[PDB]
């Protein structure tokens, strides 16, 4: 009907996924058990869980999701979480070997002994489901093993199925931070493999999370309870349009049909304005207008790209929530009169605007207040270009001293794909210019 | 299963709660199953043996 | 308290004890539990002249569980969900060393 | 009526016959003691127990079975066990020595002088039998004793009752598993000399079981406790068409006309499709289609033949439960649709549905599920000449040099059968490569 299938490879995707099942399960009010109360939705697996849960004559609202991971640690500890009895045992694909950071590591030498069995899961959800509208993968690019394993089964699920969208979150790469020094490597690897597949790849930057916390959350210490919690109201906030109804209407197939300019180029941004906490909301105020302005605030965004340094060409905003129409089209025809933004020639039209009723929702214990207008707003800007200029001049460093190329190459690699990504990326900037002028 | 169809536009497969047949059916020597033993009514009653 | 002790003021330049140990969460909740402390810490060196495991529950733990348990492999012939829920209770009798 | 005669021959046949009888008491209610208190199932002897027991002046139901055994060890351990009381006395016939693994011992040593015992008990049972239907014979051809006393039997009760039928299940040797270098022997000397009267006999593999053990139902150290538990489910599900009623049923002469294709070839397979264990079936989901799509699994079967080595030509399924017409045709519609299997063009449709709407039932202290739908699947194929080839040249080399024939000529064998049994055996390869070339 209208469902989609959730993948998630790694270390760096299991607390993510805990949080956003978490915040599933209290929206829709699950008990963490798995069934309803005395109310009567248990069914033959059509109503609102018809679209994320499976909940089949068993009367549990199964997730419709696949964790595969590479070291049994974390997998074992969110097994001895709670939710276990919810989740389904062998969608919980273990393993017993780190990639180790190592790209081709992860490609070759383990994974092509696991893409058996996560095809096995994927068929055989994709026997039960009639829609399938498509997947929600959840990765890295600084992941010691969300890098190649994802490459290759990416790789796999399009050679079999071009018919159907391919949604990418992802952490990228701290600008000037790297924990790993792998890191460049393994992540322009992934990124040229992953071009010429990849339906709509996004990004955030937990450096930008952080500063948004102590920036207006007034948290000078969060944690990753925080950061992924935040991820995981954003990813709701772009299924809403899926779970609930609306005046007016749009789908992540409309998403890609209707952000992405040309071939190639589909990797915009996202934020979310109201980030405020429980007094704040309590004797503040917001409203449609100020949430516009702050939405596109330079320093809001999670990623450290100045508007002014580059030029704006596409928006999707996704208000939730109660609201009027006159006031969202008068706010956006004010932005349009403003002076210090830029819009491109391309596109007098550039704003795409989707509304649903129902107000977003809260965590028991959390940090966010309650929310009468939300917000999730999905920019594309030529400004992205300067992030990449960083990348390839590091990444040249590192081939002229042709550092850590030993690991690789004894574990049977050869120079074929590295020289091969500078180009390919060199290729991706000159199209990011020549599109920018005009 | 016309009932069924008085929901919406599409059907959907409803069927018997399974939790009432766990709870209520004949498992190992245990049986749930009651026996009652009585004789059949006519006008004048004639296989009343049975 | 005179205003308010469970909170101080938002954006408090001033500073407040208890500054490491418990923190890393959000404002109000830890100057609650941060000036509990205060007054804890307080009553305890007060004490004048005094001389004067949810990673198993009830029906044992879901299938390909890692990490030695008592046992096990020295036990089997039964299916792992029981094999489990079974060691779950005689963990209290004969490997009752697990605590 | 509707009534069936066992015969258990041999070490292994007794004890999945206890087994398989500590099922069927169940499922009828037949205590451990053999009568029931106050409550009420017994009359003229004829209601839903009468296919295999009796129950007569003393109303103890007793088995239309038959226990013949050489080594008087288990048969002692039964007559010891909780099962002695019930069993009828003098029916469990024993012996004195074994048959040592030779043909010959049992087939020109022991048997003898115990086929006269046992023929006189069978017709002592065939008299107050009134349908009978067939034999359901257990015996194993690596069998450790009972492969020469049942050749005998056999072909002796064939000789005689050349009207009713005969239907053969035994564990077949593994492909690469040994506990005898002398089973290829009595295993070709078997097939040789019943292939020309086994009306169909149906091979499984312990190994293949384990293998389904520890990938599904997560026994990491089985027995057959559990092992033998399935193959009793196995054949409660061929019978309980026999046993219950329903919308349309089936029985062993379908079985007998429909599933052979041609003379001496009588060798199909058996499997059952939704074996799962407690927390699966609890809280995951089942039905016909998904149900159906896993019982053609090329590896849920019980014997290591690869069907894209080989190719179908007729399929049984037995739909026990809550099942209907038509999602049993479309789900049968889409199966013959798929194209990874390969039909040959002898039949144009290769499916014969049997329906039941009792649904299977659990054991104490067992492994088996609350499942409403069941489906066994009874296919020949012609995957299966590969083990054949297997078996000859497992033999070939061996009787090249001629090990412990001297024990052979001991006790009183020559070799023109050992030579005719290869050029049997290379008869049904030619046979099944004939039929299978078009
Ligand atoms: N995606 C994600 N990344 C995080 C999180 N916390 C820190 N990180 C960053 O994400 C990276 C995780 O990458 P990896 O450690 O290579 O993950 P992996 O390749 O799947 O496998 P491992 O190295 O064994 O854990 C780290 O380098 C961190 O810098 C988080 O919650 N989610
Ligand atoms: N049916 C049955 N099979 C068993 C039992 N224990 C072991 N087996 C199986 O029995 C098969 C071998 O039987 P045989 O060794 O030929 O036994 P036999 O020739 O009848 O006579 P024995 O000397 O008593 O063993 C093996 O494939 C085992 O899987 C049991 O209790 N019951």
């Amino acid at each position: 009907m209208r469902e989609c299938i959730s993948i998630h490879v790694g270390q760096a995707g299991v607390q993510i996924g805990n949080a956003c099942w978490e915040l599933y399960c209290l929206e829709h009010g699950i008990q963490p058990d798995g069934q309803m109360p005395s109310d009567k939705t248990i069914g033959g697996g059509d109503d609102s869980f018809n679209t994320f849960f499976s909940e089949t004559g068993a009367g549990k609202h199964v997730p419709r999701a696949v964790f595969v991971d590479l070291e049994p640690t974390v997998v074992d500890e969110v097994r001895t979480g709670t939710y276990r009895q919810l989740f389904h045992p062998e969608q919980l694909i273990t393993g017993k070997e780190d990639a180790a950071n190592n790209y081709a590591r992860g490609h070759y030498t383990i994974g092509k002994e696991i893409v058996d069995l996560v095809l096995d899961r994927i068929r055989k959800l994709a026997d039960l489901c009639t829609g399938l509208q498509g997947f929600l993968i959840f990765h890295s690019f600084g992941g010691g093993t969300g890098s190649g394993f994802a490459s290759l089964l990416m790789e796999r699920l399009s050679v079999d199925y071009g018919k159907k969208s391919k949604l990418e979150f992802a952490i990228y790469p701290a600008p000037q931070v790297s924990t790993a020094v792998v890191e460049p490597y393994n992540s322009i690897l992934t990124t040229h493999t992953t071009l010429e597949h990849s339906d709509c790849a996004f990004m955030v930057d937990n450096e930008a999370i952080y500063d948004i916390c102590r920036r207006n959350l007034d948290i000078e210490r969060p944690t990753y309870t925080n950061l992924n919690r935040l991820i995981g109201q954003i990813v709701s906030s772009i299924t809403a349009s899926l779970r609930f109804d609306g005046a007016l209407n749009v789908d992540l197939t409309e998403f890609q049909t209707n952000l992405v300019p040309y071939p190639r180029i589909h990797f915009p941004l996202a934020t979310y304005a109201p980030v405020i906490s429980a007094e704040k909301a309590y004797h503040e105020q917001l409203s449609v207008a100020e949430i516009t302005n702050a939405c596109f605030e330079p320093a809001n965004q999670m990623v450290k790209c100045d508007p002014r340094h580059g030029k704006y060409m596409a928006c999707c905003m996704l208000y939730r929530g109660d609201v009027v129409p006159k006031d969202v089209n008068a706010a956006i025809a004010t932005i349009k009169t403003k002076r210090t933004i830029q819009f491109v020639d391309w596109c007098p039209t550039g704003f795409k605007v989707g509304i649903n009723y129902q107000p977003p929702t809260v965590v028991p214990g959390g940090d966010l207040a309650k929310v009468q207008r939300a917000v999730c707003m999905l920019s594309n800007t030529t400004a992205i270009a300067e992030a990449w200029a960083r990348l390839d001049h590091k990444f040249d460093l590192m081939y002229a001293k042709r550092a850590f190329v030993h690991w690789y190459v004894g574990e049977g690699m050869e120079e074929g794909e590295f020289s091969e990504a500078r180009e390919d990326l060199a290729a991706l900037e000159k199209d990011y210019e020549e599109v920018g002028v005009d | 299963d016309s009932f069924r169809s008085c929901v919406g536009l599409k059907p959907t497969p409803h069927r018997k709660n399974f939790k009432k047949f766990m709870e209520l059916d004949s498992f190992g020597n245990i049986s749930n199953i009651l026996r009652y033993f009585g004789k059949l009514i006519t006008h004048k009653c004639a296989d009343v043996d049975r | 308290p005179n205003l308010i002790q469970r909170k101080a003021i938002s954006g408090y330049a001033g500073f407040v004890p208890r500054f490491a140990w418990v923190m890393g969460m959000n404002y109000r909740d830890g100057v609650t539990q941060a000036m509990d402390d205060f007054d804890k810490n307080q009553f305890v060196f007060r004490h004048p002249v005094c001389a004067l495991t949810t990673i198993y529950r009830s029906q044992g733990l879901i299938p390909f569980y890692m990490g030695f348990i008592p046992s096990m492999q020295d036990n089997y012939a039964l299916t792992f969900g029981n094999s489990t829920r079974r060691a779950y209770q005689k963990e209290l009798d004969r490997r009752s060393h697990t605590l």
